[PDB]
């Protein structure tokens, strides 16, 4: 919103950038950051870890419902079958979306999210706007922000991830794909469908 | 705390502000600002508690309004600060310095293999934070708790939407890391956790979706025992 | 509404900043923005309660930390545009031209002497909310009550720190103009206002002055009874 | 506290300069807002209402046993005797600090103040970090900010002004004083003894 105090955002990445490199040049001069640590960090989030492992896990539970009963008796466990876990998501508790409740998930203290299925989170689910008003208003918000209508008789469960726990929507999977290959299901599967903010992509 | 960072609940913060796509990483330096907590970490700067509680403290306008990885910058100055390992003077002449000469070089460094071993070993194998105790839950799925209306000053996951509050104990977790303590230095002092259901009418009165819950997970003492 | 400027209980603001003396007005806009409070009240922009709803819809980074006669500005921009009678283009083209040509003059005007009656009137007799009603007071003092837990969207005075809590019925006031119409452009609809206490231990828990209380006033539908 | 966004305060003066003045003269073209009436509004809060006001009720109350009940069991009406009230003091109820109670006064929701006795509120008043922290520690803030140490044995009551009622603190007459004049006594009233963040002034 607008802000008479702000200063361009040219401003503020220059102060910024200014600010990190000061603070990088010390830690690097106490042995414990370097280029290569730094490099790795970001090669595995911007590439290795990312929302097709969740997707991976939702086309399985969609066609294997042996292994979906193991994915919402204990999340992290299941996902290890798949070869997916680790950092943030060692506590994994899937929820599933069905004609008589509809999950959405929020982190109003911070920003916790599961990366190990999810990646790092888009920026709108980290800023106040969206953590701010899904708990007190999630029908509203979900069709308001993401054309998304909860019919008004279907509960909506908003699961607020105050502790290491990380919640996961587990979404209904689309009509119309009957006998469909894991590979041609998971190109339904969406960031947003697992975090409960849109069901999976339709047709 | 009850800090600015506390937003549940909250009204009049804007719409939301979601491009059709973004970059995992949108500057060079939140790649290094990101990198730079799996650095403090291993070094002792804090844990992913006291962290939590570093951002907790910044400044309310500026964590309001900027850049989500500028709130990361803030916590590591705050425990380099509150450990003796970042003097600030030095940090303030440094940041003219390169204010002023932005393409100076970094300082020379050796590379080193325990730190990239270090990064794979925790992205792949997790920092779990479920720990074993000697004692038994208190609590269990169907009963009815209330929230507590401590408000403490240090660290803590109390949202102050739920405070005072009534629900249904959902499940039980184990126990965990607790916030409370781990958060202000005071150790795991791991708690049982539970998953606690509050309707949106018990959370906002009239103003409350008949036909939707809050699901909010509480540490044992969070919560006190209501009917069973 | 649930906004930032609901502050009672709030941690890590920072501290007070009083300096040693200053002056009423510290620069001559403000002067302006304060005599325009008078002036947008007589010309039905608004009310005192309409007044408060348009800076509690401040962007909350710039309530934080903008001189407080900025909030007032934005208030009056806030309901000029709600009214009609302030056409944004034209303003914010105005705006322009006075950063560019800052020393440029006013508009040529007539002086009005009803404008200063007007204002030696309200200034020394007052704006007084209190009114008559047909119903008797629900309440009196010695009632334990407890304060409404709804979280309206628009205008109210129900600070979250009381929400939900019980108090003792102090001093009932007479009936006087409920803000949660009056705010929101609904009328004046007057109820009966009784100051309310609540311990600091009911407030805040454990981290409460054993012997300390916090007085608050409601309006009759804010509380409904616990103990006669 | 410092804010990597935040302009100067040079440049954020330079424009509420002129947005005030682009708003001022759109209302002096509707009519509604003169030179003259800006100058009477500033003229009264400048220099004709102002804490002179209250410091004048407070010593007769000090030496006016009767009037001080009349002042405690409806404000506005005393006030009314000395031909003191108006503008934001409409409503006045009056709390007398005793050796067994403080009474402090706070605005959390915005920034009421009792205008006819003290004026408009000094900026302190009126900022979020008084408001947030008297309600929750008054007994720590008052030392802390304003050194005035409360014993802990000593009930301290905050009056948050979320109505049109407005409180006013009566404070305690300093010991020291017996046979004082009432222009005598004044001086020892402050603007700050009738918020209850001080005493009146020692000796």
């Amino acid at each position: 919103t607008e802000n008479i105090l702000r200063k361009s955002d040219e401003e503020i990445q220059k102060e910024i950038t200014a600010r990190v490199k000061a603070l990088e040049s010390m830690l690097i001069e106490q042995g414990i950051l370097t280029t290569s640590m730094i490099d790795r960090m970001a090669e595995i989030y911007e590439n290795e870890v990312g929302p097709h492992l969740g997707a991976k896990v939702v086309v399985k539970a969609w066609t294997d419902p042996e292994f979906k009963k193991r994915l919402l008796a204990d999340g992290t466990e299941a996902c290890k079958e798949l070869g997916i876990g680790g950092l943030q998501g060692e506590d994994m508790m899937w929820v599933e979306n069905t004609d008589e409740v509809h999950h959405v998930v929020v982190c109003t203290l911070c920003t916790c999210y599961p990366w190990p299925v999810l990646g790092l989170p888009p920026n709108w689910f980290k800023e106040p706007q969206y953590r701010s008003r899904v708990v007190r208003e999630p029908r509203q918000l979900l069709k308001e922000e993401f054309g998304f209508e909860v019919p008004p008789s279907k509960e909506i469960k908003v699961w607020d991830s105050s502790s290491e726990m990380r919640f996961v929507v587990l979404p209904q999977r689309p009509a119309g794909t009957d006998g469909w290959s894991e590979e041609e299901l998971a190109t339904l599967v969406t960031r947003e469908s697992m975090i409960g903010v849109e069901p999976a992509k339709a047709v | 705390m009850n800090g600015v960072y506390d937003v549940g609940g909250t009204d009049g913060l804007g719409p939301i502000n979601r491009p059709a796509d973004e970059p995992v990483f949108r500057a060079e330096w939140e790649k290094v600002a990101f990198a730079m907590f799996p650095a403090t970490f291993r070094a002792g700067f804090m844990g992913l508690d006291e962290f939590r509680f570093g951002i907790e403290q910044m400044n309310p306008a500026e964590y309001l309004e900027s850049p989500y990885y500028w709130h990361w910058i803030r916590t590591y100055i705050h425990h380099g600060v509150r450990t003796g390992k970042i003097d600030l003077e030095e940090l303030e002449r440094r940041t003219q310095y390169y204010r002023e000469n932005p393409d100076a070089p970094l300082p020379e460094h050796e590379q080193k293999p325990e730190l990239i071993e270090f990064v794979n070993q925790a992205v792949y194998g997790g920092l779990p934070a479920s720990r074993e105790v000697d004692r038994p839950p208190k609590f269990k799925e169907g009963d009815v708790v209330r929230f507590s209306t401590a408000s403490p000053k240090g660290h803590a996951r109390r949202a102050r939407y739920v405070r005072g509050k009534t629900g249904t104990v959902v499940k039980h977790h184990g126990a965990y890391i607790y916030p409370d303590t781990a958060g202000n230095g005071l150790g795991e002092c791991p708690e049982h956790l539970y998953t606690v259901r509050f309707t949106a009418q018990e959370l906002w009165g009239p103003e409350g979706d008949p036909n939707s819950s809050v699901y909010y997970d509480c540490w044992e003492p969070y919560i006190e025992l209501v009917d069973t």
